[PDB]
RNA sequence: CUGGUCCACCCGUGACGCUGAGGCGCGAAAGCGUGGGGAGCAAACCGGAUUAGAUACCCGGGUAGUCCACGCCCUAAACGAUGCGCGCUAGGUCUCUGGGUCUCCUGGGGGCCGAAGCUAACGCGUUAAGCGCGCCGCCUGGGGAGUACGGCCGCAAGGC
RNA sequence: AGCGCCGGCCAACUCCGUGCCAGCAGCCGCGGUAAUACGGAGGGCGCGAGCGUUACCCGGAUUCACUGGGCGUAAAGGGCGUGUAGGCGGCCUGGGGCGUCCCAUGUGAAAGACCACGGCUCAACCGUGGGGGAGCGUGGGAUACGCUCAGGCUAGACGG
């Protein structure tokens, strides 16, 4: 899969701001920051493909997660490339542990979305009408990815555990695996199945989603070949 | 000595029906079948939640007064019990029945617990021969219960031994109706007593 | 420092506590003898006699159990309890029908007999007593 | 379905311009007397409602307590906040010797036979938590052997 | 003139160590004795305002004292309200001071944030209030009361 | 056939009388005109030839903490050093075998406590038999640990 292209893209981030919990991934403090040993990445990489083949073999969902400012674009793309479940703007507290609750607000969304179209209805008072397109702007906003999900997931995929740690707590608390790109100030305790790579550039971001949902894609009788690159 | 008032009154406190009274218990007139409340002004007004005290109590209190057996003798065989090996609550069980006045009242020579008593204190029951007048009596396996030779031929007895033929004793006895004697063969089961109560109860109570 | 013992016996407890994967502790004889009784009662995976800066000292491989799911994953402990019982300030010693039983007999004791240092089982199969050094479960 | 005991029931206050206002504290175990026994803490401004709430939370947070022939596999000694609870296992004769607490605890769980003592501060509700934890650490012979070796 | 302490070299001795009931020494300020000194300040004291009153706060004065030598006194929120010694348990950051292979590593101090752990909580957290061992001191509801009596110390005040 | 109790602890509730009075009370507390808390009555609960009360001891009280507590802010670190007695103490080898452990033996009277059997019609009570039992003397054995003697080592300590 991978074969050596890692190098190309990245090799880790950050300096002496690190969780000395991470040292079993670290090889060399070159220019003060940690240079991530790429062997290590493989071997894992190994293990958390096989272990996202044979959930998606399954039929099973994994929740793509990811609100940087360096993933808003990768994410989206990558996780709508395998018709799967993302979050993308912003985690709201409660997405699985309270996912009723929440849910209750797609429900609110699909409703407005049967309001709007032209055949039924257009009396509205015009305030009215502005108090219910503001509401469906924020609904499409931040429940745009999350519509997908019909129940709770068997996976989430995170792109940064460290920026993203309410959704890893409520992923941990509930016993849904968790699958995390995570540098060198991160804990990997909390992260069943672990990608030691560098979260902060595009390319490496775009080379690991990109080609999880290749497999993910791969995993259910088919070949999809372009994806969206940008330099 | 013991109790000599109204009996009923035990069952209507104690929520159950305790055969207390031989024929009448099972007639339709039983007071647990007419009035199954609480005796008193208040016996028909709505039960407060039961705190662990009494529930123990009621338990410990409905057990004694199956026997008809004051609360020193109660306890100082329940001390008794727990000073010997085997589980405490069976030696108990066991211990409490094989009093002379219960082992009667099961062979079937008295309708009930209290006549039983009276026939073992009045001289109308000989253990191995010999006569005994003692209702506290502790009968040992292989003891032999009777009717005294010169008391055969009373009326109460012979209606007793003839409602009798039909019924059949426990496990742990042997009854002979014509012979018009007993046999105490072993400590009864805990399973062969249909008593409701839970022994574990009057054990929790006793060790407060 | 007073008790070498003690002190080996926490060195144990405070790197069994990190889930590190081995600690060294100065070396000698009885710290080695616990160590065997230790190491062949499953408590640790084993120990080895290593050189740190020229000084003889004894590395201890410690062993924990599986990745545990939840809120919490670290691994559940092999060693959950170890206990020094006699001390410098105050030495304890039993007879061998004085032999304490230790978590039912899922515990150990150990004991300095004439016999050697042995576990509680081994000094009642024995039918020897001695000083009670340390309990562990 | 499990058998349902409530431990404990409270009324707190809180102030306001005004005077006080009440909310009520249910505490609840849950349990099927084979095995299986959760603790849970409900708050509502009514009883029935904090009794409600604190059974589903009951039945949320159980553990699996390691019987055998009525009593516990071996002693414990555990700590929270200030209060402390011992457990011994003992003969089938035995009966439950514990306080209330304690005693709702390990009957809704299957125990018949148990001494304990509760020490230090005797706060139903953390003396209840110390309860949960050490029925949480018990271990049987299969288990520390399958763990040794 | 003199005490402590730190680093480097790894040179010498060979367990010679830790703690410490009593004992001895030191111990802010105020205070006391005998001499000296006395600018400024300033208990007590005098006067002016303020105030219902103002034995205060504000203002104008003002003596001991504050300073020096010698000798006493021996107390305190004498506090980190945290006894001393030794070992073990993630890090990050600021700073003083050494050695080096002067990017950086390796000693010794002084602070801030935080692993695990601890704590009733506040908080502490390699400068522990964590995990341990050794020795000493102290506590056992509040008031009466650090009082009384006895004893010892002090010129006294008063201290234990 | 009686005695105590019926607000919570703690088992068992209504009516009338009184109105901070009379009275109750182990603690919390009741009683000031609608008292399950005082007095009476009806009813109920617990024991029963007894039922209560006072006094004293152990328990609950892990509240003197050996088992089994503490001292930053709740009571509790001595104002600080130095140091006497005492308490405690690094690695390796041999001897002794004082502590320690084991074996045998003597003692640990009778009665009492425990177990079994047995006699008073049962029981209390009594008889017989058996087993335990801390400690102490004597003989023998072991040497891991503590002690002690001797010989080494340098990681503690001190010196250059
Ligand atoms: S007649 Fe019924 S209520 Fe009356 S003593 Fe017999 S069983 Fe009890
Ligand atoms: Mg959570
Ligand atoms: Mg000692
Ligand atoms: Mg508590
Ligand atoms: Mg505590
Ligand atoms: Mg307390
Ligand atoms: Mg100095
Ligand atoms: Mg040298
Ligand atoms: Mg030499
Ligand atoms: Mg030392
Ligand atoms: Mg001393
Ligand atoms: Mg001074
Ligand atoms: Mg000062
Ligand atoms: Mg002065
Ligand atoms: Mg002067
Ligand atoms: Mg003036
Ligand atoms: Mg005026
Ligand atoms: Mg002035
Ligand atoms: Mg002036
Ligand atoms: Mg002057
Ligand atoms: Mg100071
Ligand atoms: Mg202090
Ligand atoms: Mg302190
Ligand atoms: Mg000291
Ligand atoms: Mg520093
Ligand atoms: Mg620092
Ligand atoms: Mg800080
Ligand atoms: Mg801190
Ligand atoms: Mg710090
Ligand atoms: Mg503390
Ligand atoms: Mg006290
Ligand atoms: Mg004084
Ligand atoms: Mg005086
Ligand atoms: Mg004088
Ligand atoms: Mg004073
Ligand atoms: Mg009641
Ligand atoms: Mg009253
Ligand atoms: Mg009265
Ligand atoms: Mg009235
Ligand atoms: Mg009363
Ligand atoms: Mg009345
Ligand atoms: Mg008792
Ligand atoms: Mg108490
Ligand atoms: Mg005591
Ligand atoms: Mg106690
Ligand atoms: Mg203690
Ligand atoms: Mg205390
Ligand atoms: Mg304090
Ligand atoms: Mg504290
Ligand atoms: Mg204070
Ligand atoms: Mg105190
Ligand atoms: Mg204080
Ligand atoms: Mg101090
Ligand atoms: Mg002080
Ligand atoms: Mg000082
Ligand atoms: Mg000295
Ligand atoms: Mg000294
Ligand atoms: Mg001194
Ligand atoms: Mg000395
Ligand atoms: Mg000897
Ligand atoms: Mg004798
Ligand atoms: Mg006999
Ligand atoms: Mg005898
Ligand atoms: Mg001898
Ligand atoms: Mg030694
Ligand atoms: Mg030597």
């Amino acid at each position: 899969v991978k074969e050596l292209l890692e190098a190309g893209v990245h090799f880790g981030h950050e300096r002496k701001r690190w969780n000395p919990k991470f040292a079993r991934y670290i090889y060399a403090e070159r220019n003060g920051i940690h240079i991530i040993d790429l062997q290590k990445t493989m071997e894992e990489l190994e293990r958390t493909f096989r272990f996202i083949e044979d959930l998606a073999m399954r039929g099973g969902t994994i929740l793509f997660v990811g609100t940087k400012k360096q993933a808003q674009d990768i994410v989206r793309m990558e996780a709508e490339r395998a018709g799967m479940p993302y979050v993308n703007q912003r985690w709201l507290g409660g997405m699985l542990t309270n996912f009723k609750t929440i849910s209750q607000r797609v429900h609110r969304l699909e409703e407005l979305e049967a309001l709007f179209a032209s055949p039924e209805i257009e009396e509205r008072p015009k305030k009215e009408q502005v108090r219910l397109k503001h509401e469906l702007e924020r609904l499409q906003k931040y429940l745009s990815g999350f519509r997908l999900l019909k129940r709770l997931p068997d996976a989430i995929f995170v792109v940064d555990p460290t920026k993203e740690a309410i959704a890893v707590r409520e992923a941990r608390k509930l016993f849904i695996p968790v699958i995390a790109l995570a540098d060198t100030d991160s804990d990997p305790d909390l992260v069943d199945y672990i990608i030691p790579g560098n979260d902060d550039a595009i390319r490496s971001i775009q080379l690991i989603l990109s080609r999880a949902v290749d497999l993910i894609i791969q995993a259910r009788g088919g070949v999809v070949e372009p994806s969206p690159s940008y330099a | 000595g013991r109790y000599i008032g109204p009996v009923c009154r035990l069952c209507r406190r104690e929520g159950v029906k305790l055969y207390l009274k031989g024929e009448r218990c099972y007639s339709p007139k039983c007071a647990m079948e007419r009035r199954p409340y609480p005796p008193g002004q208040h016996g028909q007004k709505r039960a407060r939640r039961p705190s662990d005290y009494a529930v123990r109590l009621r338990e410990k209190q409905k057990l004694r007064r199956i026997y008809g057996i004051s609360e020193r003798q109660f306890r100082n065989l329940f001390e008794e019990a727990s000073k010997k090996k085997g589980v405490t609550g069976s030696v108990f069980l066991g211990l409490l029945e094989s009093r002379l006045d219960n082992v009667v009242y099961r062979l079937g020579f008295a309708v009930s617990r209290r006549q039983a008593r009276q026939l073992v204190r009045h001289g109308h029951i000989t253990v191995n021969g010999r006569r005994v007048d003692l209702p506290s009596y502790r009968v040992r396996p292989g003891d032999e219960i009777a009717v005294a030779e010169k008391s055969r031929n009373l009326e109460l007895i012979r209606q007793n031994l003839e409602a009798m033929k039909g019924r059949k004793v426990g496990p742990w006895l042997s009854l002979d109706v014509e012979g018009m004697k007993g046999k105490f063969l072993r400590l009864p089961d805990r399973e062969d007593l249909a008593l409701p109560v839970n022994e574990q109860l009057v054990i929790e109570f006793y060790s407060r | 420092l007073t008790d070498p013992i003690a002190d080996m016996l926490t060195r144990i407890r405070n790197a069994t506590r990190v889930y590190k994967e081995s600690t060294d502790v100065p070396a000698s004889r009885f710290k080695e003898e616990i160590l065997r009784i230790l190491a062949r009662e499953g408590f640790i995976k084993g120990y080895e006699r290593v050189d740190v800066d020229g000084k003889p000292y004894l590395r201890v491989y410690l062993k924990y159990g599986p990745r545990r799911q939840g809120p919490d994953p670290r691994p559940e402990q092999v060693i959950h309890h170890i206990r020094r019982i006699s001390k410098p300030g105050r030495r304890v010693y039993v007879g061998v029908k004085e032999i304490p039983r230790v978590r039912r007999g899922l515990g150990i004791a150990i004991l300095s007999t004439s016999k050697g240092v042995l576990t509680d089982r081994e000094a009642r199969k024995l039918g020897v007593g001695g000083e009670l050094i340390c309990e562990v479960w | 379905d499990f058998e349902e005991k409530m431990i404990l029931i409270r009324r707190t206050a809180r102030m306001q311009a005004g005077g006080r206002r009440f909310r009520f504290g249910a505490l609840v175990v849950v349990g099927d007397r084979q095995g299986r026994v959760g603790l849970g803490f409900g708050k509502a401004p009514e009883v029935p409602l904090a009794v409600q709430k604190a059974g589903y939370y009951a039945r949320r947070n159980m553990v699996e307590v390691p019987l055998q022939n009525g009593t516990i596999p071996h002693e414990i000694e555990v700590e929270f906040g200030a209060s402390k609870i011992v457990l011994k296992p003992a003969a089938p004769g035995t009966g439950v010797i514990a306080g209330a607490v304690p005693r709702a605890i390990l009957e809704l769980a299957g125990v018949t036979d148990i001494l304990t003592k509760e020490l230090g501060s005797r706060n139903p509700i953390n003396i209840a938590y110390a309860t949960m934890e050490a029925l949480r650490q018990l271990r049987t012979k299969a288990d520390v052997e399958r763990l040794r070796k």
